[PDB]
């Protein structure tokens, strides 16, 4: 067998997902900081009671 | 002796029938991170010697 046909070939673009990525969380971020002051202050606010 | 024949139509690729979609309205919620505010008053006295 012999053809007339010109071939062509198409395949869909797969599905693809995108996942969350962080570079640095905000938790980190609040530990950046050498001395949250909160907790400073609620450890050193307990010395009567502790 | 030798003898060649026409290659016949093919069978094309069927549109696919298609997504469904539900329509429908949605609200996000997230996370929060923000501090439980609340206004209170405080009594007190200085003193001094
Ligand atoms: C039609 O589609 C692709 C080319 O775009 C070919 O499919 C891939 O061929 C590679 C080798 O080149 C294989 O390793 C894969 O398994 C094939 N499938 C995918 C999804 O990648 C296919 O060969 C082409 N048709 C012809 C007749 O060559
Ligand atoms: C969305 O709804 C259409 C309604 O026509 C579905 O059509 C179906 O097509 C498939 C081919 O894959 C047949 O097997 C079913 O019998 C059809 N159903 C009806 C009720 O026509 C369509 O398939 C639906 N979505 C998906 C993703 O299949």
């Amino acid at each position: 067998t012999v053809s007339t046909f010109i071939d062509l070939n198409i395949t869909m673009l797969e599905d693809h997902e995108f996942v969350p990525l962080e570079v640095y969380t905000r938790h980190e971020i609040k530990d950046s900081g050498l001395l949250d002051y909160t907790e400073v202050q609620r450890r050193n606010q307990l010395h009567d009671l502790r | 002796a030798t003898v060649v024949q026409f290659e016949q139509p093919r069978r094309c690729p069927t549109r696919p029938e298609g997504q469904n979609y539900t329509e429908g309205i949605a609200v996000v919620f997230k996370e929060n991170i923000a501090p439980y505010k609340f206004k209170a008053t405080m009594y007190y006295k200085d003193v001094t010697v």
